[PDB]
């Protein structure tokens, strides 16, 4: 436990442990975003070289 | 004072595909018109303007200042595009798996826009209600204002009647509001990368985590929002082709029938 | 990570965006004139029932 001095009396002060399990909130999309759209499909094929 | 609303499907189909966009939260937006008269006083509403929404939380929906002065800037641009007599007239937010009717926040809030304007109207659409048990989806709507209680307390809802008027095709107003909604999803992020990135006393690893968060925010953006609303207006220019080929025909055919008889 | 801050993904995806949005907006441009045809289209038909 955690202290820390008030009103001369010490009270007792909340104490967390970082760690991985904080929100790591693991996502990954699976199953295709699939359109029939010819220019959508168009311009995510043309700047998909980019990186 | 007022006794009706009449809207044109034109902005109906904005404010559905608006609160259809997102069930997490609660979205807002305001509707433009005209005052008519019969008998009978009607608010006629031709077009809405989307809004950004940055209180956030629950039930806590209220309109800037700030916006109003944009929207009555919208209001003269369109009076004078259109020739129209055209006023900023209400607003409307989406209650997504939540009743449909106001609460009493929306109601004081729709009195607090009364004490401006006693014109002034609200709206509601009910979005996402699920019922496994019958397995039937429901979307709902309604208009309502705002008067002094029975006895000298505080202000209660009241029923406005609406109804949806037929525009055959769609206005370029209304194109030109409903293709602005990926455009503020992109400036709502952006501009939460920026109070971000604000921060210079900040880690780089830290960066690159914000940096990745930002990039998948953006793909999930464009899958769910800007993917979709092009392929609707493809497949929407599909079917006016046809459409317009049809009529065509038909004009021809019309025609035909009755220049030969003279 | 690139110079004077900023990070070479975001203004990739940021410009990527730019280009689906142009895409729209020219998209919209063209099928908001086809709109303005099936009205006009339209009118006449109309007009020529009525007579
Ligand atoms: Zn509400």
């Amino acid at each position: 436990a955690l202290y820390k001095p008030q009103r001369g009396l010490f009270h007792r002060v909340p104490l967390v442990v970082t760690n991985l399990g904080m929100s790591d909130q693991l996502g990954y999309k699976t199953e295709p975003a699939s359109c029939t759209s010819t220019v959508f499909s168009r311009a995510v094929r043309t700047h998909s070289s980019q990186f | 004072a007022v006794q009706a609303v009449h809207l044109e499907s034109d902005a109906f189909l904005v404010c559905l595909n608006h609160a259809l966009s997102t069930e997490k939260e609660e979205v807002m937006g305001l509707c433009i018109g005209e005052l008519n008269d019969d008998i009978i006083r009607i608010v006629h509403i031709h077009s809405v303007i989307i809004l950004r929404r940055s209180d956030k939380r629950k039930d806590r929906v209220e309109i800037s200042p700030e916006q109003l002065s944009a929207a009555s800037t919208e209001a003269e641009r369109l009076a004078e595009l259109t020739g129209r007599p055209m006023r900023v007239v209400g607003w409307y937010h989406s209650h997504p798996h939540i009743t449909v009717w106001p609460s009493h926040v929306d109601v004081r809030t729709q009195a607090m826009y009364q004490m401006m304007d006693q014109g002034f109207v609200g709206l509601i659409f009910s979005c996402f209600i699920e019922d496994k048990n019958t397995k039937t989806g429901r979307v709902l709507y309604t208009c309502f204002q705002s008067i002094q209680a029975q006895k000298s307390s505080e202000y209660e809802r009241i029923e406005i009647p609406i109804h949806i008027v037929p525009h055959i095709t769609i206005g370029k107003v209304c194109l030109e509001s409903a293709v602005e909604l990926p455009k503020i999803l992109c400036q709502e992020e952006q501009d939460a990368y920026r109070r971000i990135h604000s921060l210079t006393h900040l880690d780089s690893v830290t960066k690159i985590h914000n940096g990745s968060v930002f990039t998948k925010n953006l793909c999930s953006q464009m899958s769910a929002v800007s993917g979709p609303l092009l392929q609707w207006l493809e497949d929407r220019l599909e079917q006016n082709q046809q459409h317009l080929q049809e009529l065509q025909q038909e004009k021809e055919e019309l025609m035909e029938e009755l220049s030969s008889l003279e | 990570f690139n110079e004077d801050g900023s990070l070479k993904e975001v203004h990739k995806i940021n410009e990527m965006y730019a280009a689906v949005q142009e895409e729209l907006k020219s998209i919209c441009q063209k099928v908001e004139q086809s709109e303005r045809e099936v009205e006009k289209l339209l009118m006449d038909v109309n007009q020529l029932k009525e007579v």
